[PDB]
């Protein structure tokens, strides 16, 4: 015992499940399906109106994400942004790709372990419903974070 | 000393995995055994990166390693 | 203590602490041998029952043993053993400074083929052997709770090591057969590929044959003369295709 | 190779009083030399403030060898010769037993003398006469050595004599 | 061959007191020697604080064979060399002979003195000339030892001394 | 008395010792980012050989004995082969124990003997520490001077002023016994050792902007 | 108690065996020989009934 | 190379009572030699004032060598040969045990010849009778010296004898 680690240094289970429990009653989605985790944001509760800006009081959910994100051992991210239809189809596709740069920055500025981090944008070509009534208040409009579980 | 705290509980370890599998299918933070990937950066020991402390026994307080060169770090020194 | 070390040897300089190492002086010369026996005893206690409950385990899969290593199988039409081959891929040896010697694969003949009587079972192999040990002898007992625990935990230690030690018995025992079994498939799939002879048997007859006293009908007599082996010649080699 | 006169540990299993020699045996129980057995024998000294063991006869298990390094016994955590016996085990008894045979002696002798300035007389008779047969018998048994007895589960420190390879 | 100073067991049958040499008989009837037996003598030591056996001429079966390993007997579960037996046997007997002899002499000179200032004369004859004689041969055969004897059920441990091939 | 300074100098030593190499491990990617072999190692595998310059040289030997030149170009180590490229824990992560072991020989009892006895302790430690310190610097001069050899021999190889090693390989095919085979055989050796060229007429100089 | 070694270590821990032993080593060195006499006088009687 | 007759420092570990001579050893820490050590044996004197060390056999590391330079000690700081321990452990049991029996003597003798000018006569016998087979034995055993012992846990100093290199 003094002389190996008995776990992965700084992981509880007990935190991690009780964090994901209060992530998913906040409303912040998450799922987790054999050894691949996703995790879903709505555009609103983190951007300005289709605007590539942060509004302040996000960094808090940011720590939070940080904060859960750090007990997994992984090795490759995946974050991608979509939006709604607004003006045209470049337009979106490059507000998707800043707002995917953006908290892929920030991520990798937090202590992130992996190794691999991929970022893109997709605009609202991938419409996950068909109620399209409100426009950034829609559920489409969403930000993703997926990886796979290694070991 | 939970390793499946808040969880259904223990139930074995997948030694393949070298990873215990608690109730629920998540595996648990803890270890099984050395086969197993850990995180290793910092070590105990000496005459390390090098052909290790030489068996032979000399009475001054000189250790060589086996390379032939020698460590005064983990010899004593007046 | 070592951490402040500083504050460490300047608490150490009052003699109260001495006065307390006064007592503590005896188990670095009295104790120190009970370890040795808890180990051992832990060590022997936690190897025979695993052993024990391996031996159980095994018997429990009979049937899937033999269903996947049946070596009657894969006998030769004159109940020959087929020999044993190993390949390796990508070899490089670094003899000494100026000297590099590649090749990309190889092949090395481990068991030449010989005769049978019976095909080989896994129970010659992965039978761990079992014999119960029931002599609990020890010379000195703990007379202190505090040496009765440091003993519990130490013999704790040899269940440990014990049980560890079973562990790489078996995983070298189901390496050695995975070998056997991996060289036969190969000579086979090789044989197959025609990059090695199959082996060749010669046969005499005898007739009615003996004395008057000793008699026997029919003599003959079988002797394999062309062991198995590799053809250096190339452009004979026939390759293979899927779908 | 065994530094001259260097400190060991062993471990003393089978005990017996300082009364009868005999052979008895130990095993060292760590350092360099392990499992080793050493046999030898006990010495009487004229005070009883110490005790200590001869051991002589050593024999390493494994290879057919038997050095002759005759080695003793130093108390643990004392860094001193006193052995774990008793001193006091036959005091009492030969002094109770000589002053009541002189008690008997002057009982006898005394109310015998005291008659001029019958059960009284049959006092004066036993302890008068039984005193003196006990009382020299007392100073022939007077001299017994108050003997002292090893213990069968103690370990000892062991100074060695000579050198060894 | 066999190991410089280990343990084996034997059966002790025969029984005899601590009195005059004999020959007594073991059996060897664990490890290696099966069917072995062992004869011997005893020793008296000089004190009754114990009673060891020295056993020195062994037959072993199989072969016409007569070898000569000489060692000693350790109690089974005492540890001692002790041997299981009594050491009470004559106190008493010697001690009250001496002191009814003195009681005598007394009885009689006392009351024989007592008498300036028939019956009570003959009981004074009685003690008076009988406790002399009596006294005096009790003095001489006081110096009887206590004996101890060995039982005829009893087994054995034996540590060795000397191997053999 | 003087135990008090030797513990004193063990634990510092320890003490900074473990110090300095948990600091070390805190700083990894720069660490080896900056003392990258591989983009060194040739094309063959091989390690390329040990330059050392020296300008303005002079020496005197005794009463009239003078010796002056410009340059001096050493070959310090030769070329040779290599499986996998070196790295810097070797030249670096210095060793480690844990002296646990402080005996009871001298006890402080009076006042003074305490005041002494931490001074002292004191003064060990700090030579302990000065002792670690020096031991870090000598790992880094050695370490700063291979590398620098071997960006020596590059640049000089780039001017044109050294032989680049000359290296040939002999191929058969199959070969060995109806037992034994090896499918391809290659040999690999090295001949012509790197070295300078004595010559001046074929150096080639170069020019900034 | 040599079965659930753990739990049979963890008792003999204590000296309630030793005092248990110390009484029962005196019946098995007493009683070995009486066995090999039984099986010789029965094999004996044995054979010589059933032939 | 060393002076003759010059001063060192060492470590004692071990301690001994003055009563039994045995190899004894210590450790020297300051000097050219270093982790030195050195057995030896002590003496008995016949008065109380001192007690000293002999430390001959010197063991040193390095090579397997056993120089024998013989050496003593001295009290450390003080620069006195005397032995820092006590000296008063058996004066008064054996003065006591002496005046008693006297006493004891004095008492049964006095008060039996004071008779002319039962339990005062009980006291006469018991005192007069007793008194005097204990103080035989007390003056026997009154020759006993005041022993003194050295201590496990004090370093000493060693002045050289002769030579070595």
């Amino acid at each position: 015992v003094p002389k190996l680690p008995c776990r992965v240094d700084g992981a509880c289970d007990a935190t991690i499940i009780k964090m994901m429990t209060d992530l998913n009653k906040k409303g912040i989605k998450v799922a987790s399906v054999g050894q691949n985790y996703l995790i879903s944001i709505p555009a609103s509760a983190l951007f300005a109106d289709q605007s590539p800006r942060l509004n302040w009081a996000s960094y808090s959910l940011l720590n939070e994400i940080a904060a859960f994100l750090k007990q997994f051992r992984k090795i490759a991210i995946t974050v991608t942004s979509y939006s709604s239809k607004y003006v045209s189809v470049k337009r979106e596709r490059a507000l998707t790709l800043a707002r995917s740069r953006v908290v892929s920055e920030y991520l990798w500025s937090q202590g992130v372990d992996s190794r691999i981090i991929f970022t893109q944008g997709l605009g609202s070509d991938k419409p996950i419903t068909s109620y399209t009534l409100g426009g950034d208040r829609s559920p489409n409009a969403r930000v993703e974070i997926t990886f796979r579980r290694a070991v | 000393d939970g390793c499946c705290s808040k969880m259904g509980g223990i139930n074995y370890c997948d030694s393949s995995a070298g990873r215990l599998v608690c109730n629920n299918g998540f595996y648990s933070t803890c270890y099984c055994t050395r086969h197993a990937v850990m995180d290793l950066q910092f070590l105990m020991g000496c005459c390390l990166w090098h052909g290790g402390v030489y068996p032979q026994l000399n009475s001054s307080g000189l250790v060589v390693c086996n390379d032939g060169y020698v460590s005064e770090e983990c010899s004593l020194q007046k | 203590g070592d951490t402040g070390s500083l504050a460490g040897l300047q608490a150490m300089a009052d003699s109260k602490y001495t006065r307390a190492q006064k007592k503590q002086k005896m188990g670095k010369i009295r104790e120190m041998a009970l370890k040795e026996t808890a180990l051992s005893v832990g060590a022997q206690a936690g190897l025979a029952w695993r052993a024990k409950i391996i031996d159980e385990q095994l018997n429990k899969q009979a049937r899937n043993l033999d269903a996947i290593y049946d070596f009657n199988s894969l006998v030769l039409e004159h109940n020959i053993l087929p020999p044993v081959l190993l390949e390796g891929r990508n070899t490089l040896n670094l003899a000494d400074a100026q000297s590099i010697r590649i090749s990309d694969r190889t092949y090395k003949v481990a068991k030449q083929a010989h005769f049978i009587t019976t095909p080989p079972t896994w129970r010659q192999y992965l039978w761990m052997d079992y014999v119960k040990p029931e002599a609990p002898n020890v010379t000195l007992l703990p007379k202190t709770k505090a040496e009765k625990e440091i003993w519990c935990i130490y013999t704790e230690r040899g269940w440990k090591n014990g049980i560890d030690q079973a562990n790489t018995i078996l995983e070298e025992n189901i390496a050695r057969i995975k070998e056997d079994f991996g060289g036969m498939i190969l000579y086979r799939k090789l044989l197959a590929m025609n990059m090695v002879s199959p082996p060749y048997v010669s046969h005499t007859d005898l007739g009615v044959t003996g004395d008057g006293s000793e008699i026997h009908i029919d003599d003959r007599v079988l002797r394999i003369t062309a062991l198995p082996e590799l053809n250096v010649n190339s452009a004979e080699w026939r390759a293979a295709v899927a779908k | 190779i065994i530094k001259t006169g260097d400190i060991m540990f062993a471990v003393l299993d089978t005990s017996v009083n300082s009364d009868e020699p005999g052979p008895i045996l130990a095993t060292i129980v760590t350092g360099k030399l392990k499992g080793s057995k050493l046999i030898g024998s006990f010495n009487l000294p004229s005070n009883a403030d110490k005790m200590v063991i001869t051991f002589n006869t050593m024999s390493i298990p494994g290879a057919e060898k038997t050095i002759s390094i005759s080695a003793y016994a130093i108390d643990p955590n004392t860094a001193r010769t006193a052995l774990a016996s008793r001193t006091n085990h036959h005091y009492l008894m030969r002094y109770g037993s000589l002053f009541a045979s002189s008690f008997l002696q002057g009982f006898g002798n005394a109310f015998q003398s005291a008659n001029t300035t019958s059960t009284l007389e049959n006092a004066v008779i036993g302890l008068a006469t039984v005193g003196k047969a006990w009382s020299q018998q007392a100073q022939q048994l007077f001299n017994t050595p108050t003997t002292v007895e090893v213990y069968s589960g103690t370990g000892l420190g062991i100074l060695f004599t000579q050198d060894v390879t």
